[PDB]
């Protein structure tokens, strides 16, 4: 904080900060383009919707606006997070505390504004030419701003997608190779050249024709796959072949696919690409996502809203994921129940301590 | 596409004075006897060789492209190479209307790829059944004297061999009429769909 | 909210924003075209209705109008959020309260009106060049828009199949270059090359019909596979091969039928599409199929219906999906019921009340 | 050295779908000359017989005569796959080796090394995460002691951290099982308070 | 890009009187002129076919280089090779308006890299659907004195045989006629986008 | 990097007066009669051949060598390869302030690889927009005696060809025009980025 008011000056102060300008066409590129970036982060907002919270405040999650439910609030919210690095929740308050509204602010159309002391005073949230401008120089600041961590920056985040925008762009050309490959292509089955007596000779409409209603006829096709195609002099057919047939760019197609998913950290098995068995399973791989990729992102989201709801309120509330029937997490759970169920020497209050029941 | 000439050569464009000077002039047999109006029918005959291998038109007559269906959105490069100045871009329908356009396209000029290229994305569509059709004057200059030279000597070096033997005769010099003629040709290098 | 109020203005209020154009197209070529995307929508559209829900209400929903039924019906809400990204339902209210009609309303022709604050006030059902214009400036608001998330868009959603367009175009075009292959190809089993005294020379048609004639009873067919073939001067017999004979694009049609099945989130083992083996036996591959882009489906149009319709009654009400005897499930419930069953410490109406049951 | 590989090894394949002229084929037309070019008529009707009858899915294998002077080679695409696959993948690897994840966490590929995850996550908080979290939490105690009168130690949990749980199973199932201590006897070795 | 040349050379800076010293006419005949109207018309064409071989200009006339888009965005190499003192790049409107603008670009001389790079960091802005004509003087020098001799022989060793044979009939030198032209060629291996 | 020569030859360095020896001295015609600037013409078309093909000077003419940016961070290889004493450095800005440097630079003469090479690892930089300039002096000698013999004889073997035969006419020699080149060629096998 006696640091702030040196870094704010060089950016300048009440001056909106934009940072990343492609931020939108990795959207276009990365997330509408191919099915693995599609597929990593619906994954991962799906999954982080599903989880229960644990505290009031909740009764403002479960019903945040019209339209948009507590969900479908954390799919736009943790989508935009994997998205472009920057989570943005506006609260409308009619009433002064705990704020009946709550929307996701898109991080393509919102800026930054560095202010006095580094820490920021100003958002914009910039449609058209049309500012908003709202404000941070007060108690309850009325904008979360989750970010992802970025070492450069000091001020967004870092937006997964941006580290894998390489494999995106050879994944989504890879799979547009061989798509106008499959547009552009003249492959023939064959040519039946005809010289002539000179090096060079045309053969007249007359037996042009002939020669049509010859092979129309009596050679294309599955049913004429065969004849034995007399050639007189002049006439000879060189057949033609297509040597690389299959797997143009396959493997380096499917080594991106799986790039894209380890920036996202879904596993392989997942979302479905192809490739060695990492995870055996998938009560391995369905924990692992659910620990290495999902809880901790969640843990991080739920501790911003902890403390950003918690300024409306008077007193502080806590809010974490429950990590307790949550269905991914069964075999961290008969691991850890029948680990101290079968201790028999601590007595039944003694363990229903540990494992988190009431005692009785 | 038709694409025939308008006019043709007046015929005294030609040099047909200076053509009897490279057939035999500072050395040979005199000015010797040749049936003029002979040296004028191998001349066209070199140039309409050359034309065609080149596709240029050397002379600048006037052409008039009849064609019924845009290739392209909007490019519509034009076969005869060295152009200036669309006469017309009249629009004729399936009756014969003869609509003129006056304005929608600027050509744009060049001795590789001369084009149409209408303004933004919008080239003059085409009456179902009335092709469209272009008058324009393709060339480089109206006289002899504004060619470039050395495409000149390949007329002349091709329109003597048709004045030297007659018939179908057999006979590789540096810049032959071959070589004179490649720097003129047109490259390309597409056989797809656009 | 209030950033909705100027991005109103910007793309124009009380005018329709129709947002994708190849939607239309998208459909027949990639749900009436290719079976693994027509199988995916099927293979989920098929699961939510499925699923039973916990609430009067569901009256309506068994029985929404004539000829739609309960499953029906979400085969046809679902069937157009999987194609369109959003899902559209008309209510009929001749009484005040649960409004007896529901309509599936297809997206392909539904555009929907910003209004003055952002927020939607119409939506125009435009067939033809007929037009309907609903209101959505009262408290009922007739029509329910399920959106799947978009991050760029603020009207309408992503829909699975535009992110799997490439991959479809591909799969497409692999099917169909392998048919056109066997309709037009000319392969000879052979060539009698006939040159003659000269470079060339053809043969009277008096010895040509000699020519067929030996060769339509002699050598061609089964029951002629490998007579010797006299060949004198002139005459001789060149055997022509076919090179790539199997396998026309043959994996990357394979890798493009697998991330088709990606971008909808189905298994491969659940579609029947080949690849290596990532799920083990089934009670995993449909137990993830139930978790990852069945259920949170479902739990996402569920609270869209539980928000809808309760607009109608005086009381809100939940909608979930039931979680409990969806047999996919029973792996997930047999790890749960063994888990609590052996822990024999905790005495016996204190894990009813874990399990589910009630108490005694 | 290895980020370095990694970056320009994928960004070869990124530019080369990108910088790549690839043909289906080439239709040679050599004329009675060694060179000769055909006329911007014949052109049309040579780009329209290939425009439509030749490219595409639906025009895949059309016998195609030629005539005198034409000819058609066809071309191939000789390195398809695998441009610098393994050693971009070598690479992926040292990159994860230095940082001290394991392979299986991070989800490169590579040969089977830890087997089922209740190793490789017990590796990565035991080889790179706990020494590492142990060093600076050593740190905190000390900085943020000259703060404070009394010195205060902080030290990671090494409890209820669940990967940690397979070193957890193994060693109360060892001392549970020993019998022959009594029961105040193994719960001080476990780390109970005592009953 | 179109690329016509302003003005020709003038004639008289060709060296007519010592390409007759080269080709052994005569020394002391008191006609001495009867060649005169045909050596400078092979002069002409065997610079023609050089300056076409080398993309070199050898007498420094005046040139018109009239485009419209730019090639890459600041670049902008020009094709006649050996360059000095750019004129103007006067920019034209859609239609009428040319008003010439310093605009802030350079010339960078080069005998293969001639280019006109900006130093604004983009050249002065086309109006759409006009073309900015740039003026350049282009060549080695004036007169015949002030060429590299080597392509000045290579000029006596192709009009004279222009000369020598009339049609293209068939007839190895160390230094011949291309093997002196071969060190001024331009030596390209870009056939990529930029 | 234009690199004009600042003056050329004077002509009266040439040996014309040797090169009607070796054209027929001893065996021949008489002296017999060759037009004496006609022979001055071929030493100078064949100097500059050879010039060409070996990257030497052979006369010490006096060079100018204007490029713009260092290619090197320090070495700046230069191109005609036999260098004596640079005359001037100087340095001039996008406007002509032409400010010479008199240090920091020592030139390294070798036939292989001339030089610039700084000291240190500065070299002088250059003024942005304002082309850096280098004048020097390269060549053998003043005179023709001060010549590498072998590499004057090919001259010989070449300036004596181009008078014996006009046009490219066609005609494997031991030590030839080319086998006496071919050790002061220049042997690169870079073709890289530095």
């Amino acid at each position: 904080s006696v640091t702030g008011r040196i870094v704010a000056m060089a950016s300048g102060a009440g001056r909106p900060v934009w940072g990343p300008r492609d931020t939108v066409s990795l959207m276009r590129t990365g997330f509408a383009g191919n099915p693995v970036g599609f597929r990593s982060v619906k994954l991962i907002a799906e999954a982080t919707a599903a989880v229960p919270l644990i505290c009031p405040v909740l009764d403002l999650l479960r019903r945040p606006n019209a339209g948009q439910g507590r969900a479908e609030l954390f799919e736009a919210l943790i989508g935009q997070i994997l998205l472009s690095g920057n989570g943005y929740l506006e609260a409308v308050c009619p009433e002064p505390g705990v704020p009946r509204e709550l929307h996701v602010l898109r991080s393509d159309r919102m800026a930054v504004v560095p202010g006095a002391d580094g820490w920021p005073v100003g958002y914009d949230y910039t449609v058209g030419g049309r500012k908003h401008r709202f404000d941070m120089t007060g108690h309850p600041d009325p904008i979360c701003h989750i970010k992802s961590f970025h070492p450069t920056d000091d001020h967004y985040g870092l937006s997964p997608m941006q580290a894998a925008a390489v494999a995106l762009d050879v994944h989504n050309a890879a799979s547009a190779w061989s798509k106008a490959l499959l547009d552009n292509a003249a492959r023939p089955s064959g040519a039946i050249i005809y010289k002539g007596a000179d090096g060079q000779g045309v053969l007249a409409p007359e037996q042009y024709e002939r020669l049509i209603f010859e092979m129309e006829t009596h050679h294309q096709g599955a049913r004429n796959a065969g004849r034995p195609m007399l050639l007189e002099g002049g006439l000879d057919w060189k057949p033609m072949g297509f040597s690389p047939s299959d797997m143009e760019f396959h493997e380096t197609k499917a080594a991106a696919a799986r790039e894209i998913a380890l920036a996202f950290g879904v596993p392989p098995m997942l979302i479905g690409i192809p490739g060695d068995a990492t995870y055996a399973n998938y009560a391995e791989a369905n924990r692992a996502f659910y620990r290495l990729t999902v809880l901790p992102l969640l843990t991080r989201v739920s501790a911003a809203l902890a403390w950003w709801l918690s300024g409306y309120l008077g007193a502080q509330i806590e809010l974490k994921p429950d990590l307790d029937q949550v269905p991914a997490l069964a075999v961290e759970r008969d691991q850890l129940w029948a680990r101290i169920g079968a201790a028999g020497f601590l007595s039944n209050s003694e363990k229903r301590v540990l494992l988190g029941l009431p005692p009785t | 596409m038709m694409l025939n000439e308008v006019t043709a050569v007046p015929g005294t464009a030609l040099p047909v004075a200076e053509f009897r000077d490279h057939l035999r002039l500072g050395t040979g047999f005199a000015d010797l006897g040749a049936e003029d109006a002979a040296l004028l029918s191998y001349l066209r005959a070199a140039i309409a060789a050359i034309e065609g291998r080149t596709a240029k038109a050397l002379i600048s007559r006037g052409f008039r492209l009849a064609l019924t269906a845009w290739r392209w959105g909007d490019m519509q490069t034009l076969p005869i190479a060295p152009v200036a100045t669309v006469t017309a871009l009249r629009l004729v329908d399936a009756a014969g209307v003869e609509t003129p356009v006056a304005a929608g396209w600027r050509l744009v000029p060049d001795m590789a790829r001369p084009r149409i290229e209408a303004l933004g994305a919008m080239l003059p569509m085409i009456p179902t059944g009335g092709r469209v059709e272009i008058d324009f004057t393709a060339g480089f200059g109206a006289s002899w004297s504004a060619l470039p030279v050395d495409l000149a000597q390949a007329v002349f070096l091709l329109a003597a061999q048709y004045y030297e033997l007659r018939h179908d005769g057999a006979a590789a010099m540096p810049f032959g009429v071959m070589a004179l003629i490649e720097r003129w040709r047109t490259v390309r290098v597409l056989g797809g769909r656009p």
